[PDB]
């Protein structure tokens, strides 16, 4: 009933525009809204009544409505306005509260970065590799037991600073972690491969 | 608002949750299953006229109660089609100086499974281990909040959530009423 681009991007300092196409029983006769969402966190008006915003809501956001079609907009932008954007709006037809599919606004211009990489052992059998900090937001990870290639990892996902984090696990028998002089998280972002090793 | 209910429900069971609320003139439900959109469930107006999502208007339930400050969802029949974060929202609008108010819930995880409940157990990693639990979600908080970085729970073969947390960890897992330190 409302559609939305699955994404955006905009450069920081600069503006992105977020367009919401509908018909006439609800973008056409009735007030759009917008909501940011961050993720993990609750939708946040940013606009009503088609252009208005909510106390608290910075004047970077505005908003229009151009017949069936409303758009978000959004200037000065930072890092922090990284999110999942939904239009709202009544459908007369449908008596019912109907909502856009979203848009994922990305913004560029963040350098790449090499990961943080964690690995745990097994308290007095679990293997804990933490990757953190990088960007782009895709990690090969492998796993070694001394030299030779139960592994479960994370997909990538973003952290709040818009870099990206994941976790591998590695499930083995105290018997099996005994049994080797070492165990190591290899991890591959950008054909740059880091090792991390902990030994029995 | 303050949202509260089960975050477990099982299959063809109900699944209820409150939100308290001190006013507004409408109020509503809506959901989020993981990784998707945004889903309207329902609103009442203060009038009592009532909307549900015409794909769901069979199964659900809301009811508002001004003067016991609580408005409630119920949702029976769920399916694994119900799993998601539902807030409930409620619409003030220009009330004083203030203009648009409208204020959300923090949102409940609601996962719809036949699965048991199971807290999780506690490692030493430096950092917290937070392992074998069900459902999600687990919290963790450091006695210290700078340097703290928790990370996205992994699903393993098992059908059971751990996670990681780096930087005493309190490992709060609510579905199971569990708190480690
Ligand atoms: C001027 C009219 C105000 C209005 O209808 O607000 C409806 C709010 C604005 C957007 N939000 C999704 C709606 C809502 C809020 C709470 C329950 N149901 C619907």
């Amino acid at each position: 009933e409302l559609t939305q681009p699955p994404s955006a991007s905009g450069t920081p300092g600069q503006r992105v525009t977020i367009s919401c196409s509908g018909s006439s029983s609800n973008i056409g006769s009735n007030y759009v809204y917008w909501y940011q969402q961050l993720p993990g966190t609750a939708p946040k008006l940013l606009i009503y009544r088609n252009n208005q915003r909510p106390s608290g809501v910075p004047d970077r956001f505005s908003g229009s409505k151009s017949g069936t079609s409303a758009s978000l907009a959004i200037s000065g932008l930072r890092s922090e306005d990284e999110a999942d954007y939904y239009c709202a709006a009544w459908d007369d037809s449908l008596s019912a509260w109907v909502f856009g599919g979203g848009t994922q606004l990305d913004i560029l211009g963040q350098p790449k970065a090499a990961p943080s990489v964690t690995l745990f052992p097994p308290s007095s059998a679990t293997l804990v590799c933490l990757i953190s900090d990088f960007y782009p937001g895709a990690v090969t990870v492998a796993w070694k037991a001394d030299s030779s290639p139960g592994v479960e990892t994370t997909t990538p996902s973003k952290q709040s600073n818009n870099k990206y984090a994941a976790s591998s696990y590695l499930s083995l028998t105290p018997e099996q972690w005994k049994s080797h002089r070492s165990y190591s998280c290899q991890v591959t972002h950008e054909g740059s491969t880091v090792e991390k090793t902990v030994a029995p | 608002l303050l949202e509260s209910g089960p975050g477990l429900v099982k299959p063809s069971e109900t699944l209820s949750l409150t939100c308290t609320v001190s006013g507004g003139s409408i109020w509503g439900w809506i959901r989020q299953p993981p990784g998707k959109g945004l889903e309207w469930i329902g609103s009442i107006y203060s009038s009592g006229s009532t909307y549900y999502n015409p794909s769901l208007k069979s199964r659900v339930t809301t009811s508002v109660d001004t003067s016991k400050n609580q408005f409630s969802l119920r949702l029976s029949s769920v399916t694994a089609a119900d799993t998601a974060v539902y807030y409930c929202v409620a619409w003030f609008g220009d009330l004083l100086s203030l203009k648009g108010v409208e204020l959300w819930g923090q949102g409940t995880l609601v996962t719809v499974s036949s699965a048991s409940t199971k807290g999780p157990s506690v490692f030493p990693l430096l950092g917290c281990l937070v392992k074998d639990y069900f459902p999600e979600p687990v919290t963790v908080s450091w006695n210290l909040t700078s340097g703290v970085h928790t990370f996205p729970a992994v699903l393993q073969s098992s059908g059971l959530y751990s996670l990681s947390s780096v930087v005493t960890c309190n490992v709060d897992h609510k579905p199971s009423n569990t708190k480690v330190d």
